């Protein structure tokens, strides 16, 4: 059974080898994926932008400029448009500052996994702070 | 062969398991319908009404949360519904119960494909309680479920029905 | 699978509740659905022509337009209670 | 072949009373088994209510609803009670009681499994089939005078207007 | 939908043919999403959009979510008051595309047509396309899908 959902089973491609990996996928968008891979693709990218969102909503009341950052972040997904479509480790392009060279494949697992719970909450946070923005119209408090 | 509740007419035949089992129903509902679905059911108005009959007694019988939000002041169980969706209040409860009744919904179609899920199973044991007891203890454990679950449902329905027409709060 | 002979088709054509259901009880069924949905026909019949009860579609009651889909409920069932008939429940 | 088959061809004196002119148990044969759960339903029913007639002339329950005042002599208990209650709520529990008991029953006794008019109660009821069959005589019998007695009773207070 | 066909031919992507076989799920989502949710999206926007724009009321997206398209504001549909919504439609002196003489009704049967216009009354349209949702909505729960 699923380790989210105890009353589902457990969805078959959603076997512990991915992290994060919660066994969550009710509604099964993965058994028609022939991979996963791609899924990830769009789960971190979007989770590293909502993360970016968070930061650049906080430092926006409390000090087109965003629009050369939808021009660095387009060259980006320029140059490593292929790495999409190669099959390559999803949301690595590379860019890290060599601490990514690290212990062992436990540890990269685990920073893997510090990342996936970082994107996934701060989707659920942007969600929520650009809804109650959208209505209340206060910065905060 | 008979039924136990209505000694006359015969056994309902698909009750076999079903820990509440009277061999009561004589519509046979049983026949009919799946009894994993019919036992969801039974359990899920129960534990509704559980917290139903225990939530109408609470607030008829004072108990207001405290401070008590705008709108819900001079208020009673039987008033409280419309007092609540126009605060906000149910609408955030309509919310929560929605997404676990769609992912509930998930369990009880792939409980009626096959997957072995026993009706009225969630992972929902977070106090223990179920330490490695026997199965002629945990069928005796669901056993009280489903009693005290068929005894308020008739108790709320009684509750409701004697707060609005005779006009009253529980104690009456 | 669901193809047939003869002069009845067998009960499972009801699906998996209807065809453990016996004729009698489908045909007494089939009588409320279709008495249910004439009420229904009947009575908001009767609140469209009244003078304070059909203002901007006042005479759509709920229960009535969910009342008067017995109509297709009373067809069926009562097609049910024939094919059980012939199928000696 | 409902003689055979059901118990109940006598008459007052107790010898044999074959009693179908029109034949209806040969016509409607598989009917029979619905013609005596009717008949003892037909017959409990009038000997309760021909009682009830009579009790009612001299005692009533004690509320003032039931009261004498309110209910004349026994023939207006049925209209003056549909407005108020009382007749409603045993609408309600008798014809709940046909909903959920007697139409499973009849559909038990239609398939073999139970015996008409057998409601389960099987405390007085003797052994010895014979002697159980004398009691079902015994209740058809007294059942069939008694609606007589409640077309009797019923007619006679209304084109009369006395009481017993 | 030049980026979906070229995404859909790559082999990762390309469906199989038991995916392009699976005739109940496809009429279901079409009944329902392609059909239903559309007519139902198509009213979201003449309520909004289109019939304060003939009642001489301008809402676009700058100003959409803070104007509500009825007075009575979206209550009357949860209480299922719904005879709110066909209150005073326009008159028949109503200037077109001005709030002279225009209701505020957002869901009518009147019939026939706006007299100035010589064309069906956007509320009568709105109620159509509200009916015609339900309808295609519900008909996409008709065919048997993974559950
Ligand atoms: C309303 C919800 C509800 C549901 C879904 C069920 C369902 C069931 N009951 Mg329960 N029952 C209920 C309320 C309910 N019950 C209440 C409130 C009481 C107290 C009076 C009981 C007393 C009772 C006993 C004593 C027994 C059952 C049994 C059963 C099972 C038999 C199937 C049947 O014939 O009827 C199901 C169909 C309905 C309830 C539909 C009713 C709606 C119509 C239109 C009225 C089934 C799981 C038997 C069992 O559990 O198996 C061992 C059994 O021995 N029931
Ligand atoms: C000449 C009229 C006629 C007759 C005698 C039948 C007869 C039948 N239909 Mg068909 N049907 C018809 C026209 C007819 N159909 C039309 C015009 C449509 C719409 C295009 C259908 C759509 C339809 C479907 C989808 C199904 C049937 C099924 C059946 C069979 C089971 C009885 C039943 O409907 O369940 C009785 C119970 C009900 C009808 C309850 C449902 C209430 C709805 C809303 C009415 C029976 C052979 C069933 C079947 O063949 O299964 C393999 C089935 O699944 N029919
Ligand atoms: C045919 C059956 C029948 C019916 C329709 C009535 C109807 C009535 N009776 Mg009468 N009554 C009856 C039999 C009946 N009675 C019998 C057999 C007796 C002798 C015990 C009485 C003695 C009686 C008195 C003293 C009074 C009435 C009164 C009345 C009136 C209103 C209140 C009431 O219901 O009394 C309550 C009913 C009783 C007191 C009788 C109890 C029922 C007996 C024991 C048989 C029931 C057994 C059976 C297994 C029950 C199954 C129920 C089912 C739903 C499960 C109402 C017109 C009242 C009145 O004022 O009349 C105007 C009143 O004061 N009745
Ligand atoms: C708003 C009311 C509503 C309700 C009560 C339902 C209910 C259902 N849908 Mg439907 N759906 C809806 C709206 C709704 N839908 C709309 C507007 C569309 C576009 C037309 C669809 C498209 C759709 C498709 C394509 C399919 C269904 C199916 C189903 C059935 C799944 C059975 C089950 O237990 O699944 C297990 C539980 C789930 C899958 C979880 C989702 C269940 C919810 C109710 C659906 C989401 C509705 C809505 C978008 C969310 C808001 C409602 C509320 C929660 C606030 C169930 C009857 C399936 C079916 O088998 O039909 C015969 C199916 O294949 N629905
Ligand atoms: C809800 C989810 C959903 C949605 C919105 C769509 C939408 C679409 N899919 Mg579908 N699809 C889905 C789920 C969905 N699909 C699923 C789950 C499957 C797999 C089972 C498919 C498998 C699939 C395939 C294989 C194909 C599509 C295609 C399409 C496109 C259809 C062509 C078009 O654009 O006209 C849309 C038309 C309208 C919006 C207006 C409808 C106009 C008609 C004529 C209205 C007439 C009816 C009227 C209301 C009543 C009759 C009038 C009466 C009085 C006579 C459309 C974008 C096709 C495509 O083009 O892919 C690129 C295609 O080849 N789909
Ligand atoms: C059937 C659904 C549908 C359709 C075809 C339209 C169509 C339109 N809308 Mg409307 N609208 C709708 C539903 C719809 N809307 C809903 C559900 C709402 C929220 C209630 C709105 C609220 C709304 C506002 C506030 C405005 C519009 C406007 C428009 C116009 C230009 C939109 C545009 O430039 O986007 C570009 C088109 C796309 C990006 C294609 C989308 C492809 C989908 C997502 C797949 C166009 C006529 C604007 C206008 O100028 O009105 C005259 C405008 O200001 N709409
Ligand atoms: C109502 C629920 C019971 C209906 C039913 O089972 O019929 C039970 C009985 C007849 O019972 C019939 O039995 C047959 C075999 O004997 C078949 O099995 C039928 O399915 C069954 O209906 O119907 C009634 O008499 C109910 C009448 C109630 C409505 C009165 C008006
Ligand atoms: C609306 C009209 C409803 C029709 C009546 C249905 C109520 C059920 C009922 O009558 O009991 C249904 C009962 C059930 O009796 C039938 O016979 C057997 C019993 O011995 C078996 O149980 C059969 O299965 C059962 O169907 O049947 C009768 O009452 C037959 C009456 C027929 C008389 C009608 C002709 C009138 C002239
Ligand atoms: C033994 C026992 O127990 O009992 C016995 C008793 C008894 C009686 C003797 C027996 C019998 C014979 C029976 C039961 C015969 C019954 C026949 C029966 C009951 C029914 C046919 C309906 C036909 C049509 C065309 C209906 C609607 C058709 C339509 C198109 C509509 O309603 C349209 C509509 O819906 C919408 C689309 C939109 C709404 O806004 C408006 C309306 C409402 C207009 C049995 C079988 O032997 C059982
Ligand atoms: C985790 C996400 C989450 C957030 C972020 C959130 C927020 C607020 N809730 Mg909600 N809520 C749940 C979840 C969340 N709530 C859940 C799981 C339930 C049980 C189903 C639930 C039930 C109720 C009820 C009955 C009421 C309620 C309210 C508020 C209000 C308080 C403002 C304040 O504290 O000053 C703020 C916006 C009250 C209210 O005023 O509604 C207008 C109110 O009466 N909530
Ligand atoms: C077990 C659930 C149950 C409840 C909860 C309940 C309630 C009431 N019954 Mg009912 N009732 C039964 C069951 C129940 N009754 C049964 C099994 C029968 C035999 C068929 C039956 C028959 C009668 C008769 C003849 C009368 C009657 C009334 C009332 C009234 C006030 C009672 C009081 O306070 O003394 C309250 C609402 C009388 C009345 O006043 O009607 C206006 C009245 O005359 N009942």
């Amino acid at each position: 059974m699923s380790e989210s959902l105890p009353f589902l089973p457990r969805p078959e491609k959603l076997d512990g080898s991915m992290a994060g990996d919660r066994g969550f996928d009710p509604m099964g968008l993965s058994e028609i994926q022939q991979d996963l891979t791609y899924a990830r693709w769009a789960e971190l990218k979007h989770g590293r932008i909502a993360m970016l969102a968070i930061v650049g909503m906080i430092v926006q009341e409390y000090i087109g400029v965003n629009g050369q950052i939808f021009a660095a972040i387009g060259c980006v997904e320029l140059i490593n448009f292929n790495k999409h479509y190669d099959g390559s480790e999803p949301g690595d392009i590379g860019w890290t500052g060599g601490l990514l060279k690290n212990k062992s494949e436990a540890e990269i697992m685990k920073a893997k996994e510090q990342e996936i719970t970082h994107c996934r909450l701060a989707m659920i946070a942007i969600t929520g702070a650009t809804v109650q923005t959208l209505l209340f119209h206060q910065p905060l408090l | 062969k008979q039924s136990q509740a209505l000694p006359f007419l015969p056994y309902p035949e698909n009750l076999s398991g079903y820990v509440g089992d009277a061999g009561f129903d004589p519509l046979r509902f049983s026949d009919y319908f799946p009894m994993d679905y019919l036992r969801e059911a039974e359990i899920k108005h129960g534990r509704i009404c559980m917290l139903a009959t225990v939530g109408w007694i609470a607030v008829d019988m004072g108990l207001r949360v405290y401070p008590v939000p705008a709108g819900l002041e001079g208020v009673t169980a039987a008033t409280a519904h419309d007092a609540s969706v126009a605060q906000g209040g149910l609408g955030q409860v309509f919310g929560w119960v929605a997404v676990a009744e769609m992912a509930s919904w998930i369990g009880v179609s792939q409980m009626l494909q096959g997957s072995g899920r026993e009706p009225g199973y969630f992972g929902f044991d977070p106090l223990g309680l179920m330490k490695g007891k026997s199965e002629a203890e945990v069928n005796n454990m669901k056993l009280k479920e489903i009693k005290n679950g068929r005894l308020a449902m008739l108790a709320f329905s009684g509750i409701c029905t004697q707060s609005v027409l005779f006009d009253k709060t529980f104690p009456f | 699978d669901m193809t047939w002979e003869g002069e009845y088709p067998p009960s499972k054509v009801l699906g998996p509740i209807m065809s453990k259901m016996p004729s009698g009880l489908l045909g007494l069924i089939s009588i409320a659905c279709a008495a249910v949905c004439a009420y229904s026909i009947a009575q908001s019949g009767v609140l469209q022509q009244q003078p304070g009860a059909y203002e901007n579609g006042s005479w759509v009651k709920w229960y009535y337009v969910l009342g008067s889909f017995g109509g297709p409920l009373a067809w069926g069932t009562h097609v049910a209670s024939w094919i059980q008939r012939k199928n000696g429940m | 072949s409902v003689f055979d088959n059901y118990v109940g061809a006598k008459d007052f004196r107790g010898a044999e009373f074959k009693f179908d002119p029109l034949k209806l148990s040969e016509t409607y044969e598989p009917f029979q088994g619905w013609f005596r759960e009717s008949e003892l339903r037909h017959g409990r029913t009038a000997m309760l209510a021909v009682v009830g007639y009579i009790a009612t002339d001299f005692v009533r329950i004690p509320g003032e609803m039931y009261s004498f005042e309110a209910i004349p002599k026994s023939a207006d208990a049925h209209d003056a009670l549909i407005a108020s209650g009382p007749m409603s709520q045993l609408l309600l529990w008798i014809g709940l009681f046909d909903l959920v008991v007697t139409a499973p029953a009849v559909q038990a006794m239609g398939k073999g499994e139970r015996e008409p008019g057998d409601f389960g109660l099987k405390w007085f009821a003797p052994s010895s089939k014979d002697a159980f069959d004398k009691k079902r005589e015994a209740e058809l019998l007294n059942g069939r005078l008694a609606m007589f007695a409640i077309g009797g009773i019923a007619t006679q207070s209304v084109l009369n207007g006395h009481g017993f | 939908l030049l980026f979906a066909g070229w995404l859909h031919l790559q082999p990762k992507f390309r469906p199989s043919l038991s995916w392009f076989k699976n005739n109940e799920s496809r009429l279901n989502h079409h009944l329902s999403g392609l059909l239903g949710v559309s007519s139902l999206a198509w009213t979201g926007h003449i309520v909004h959009v289109a019939i304060p724009a003939s009642r001489g009321v301008h809402v676009g997206w700058d100003n959409f979510l803070t104007t509500p398209p009825h007075p009575a504001g979206l209550t009357p549909f949860f209480t299922g008051n719904w005879t709110v919504y066909a209150e005073n439609p326009d008159s028949a002196s109503h200037v077109y595309g001005t709030s002279e003489g225009a209701g505020t009704a957002i869901l009518t049967f009147l019939g026939g047509f706006h007299p100035q216009t010589q064309s069906l009354w956007l509320s009568d349209i709105a109620h159509h396309q509200l009916a015609i949702a339900v309808v295609f909505i519900i008909a996409g729960h008709m065919y048997r899908t993974n559950f």
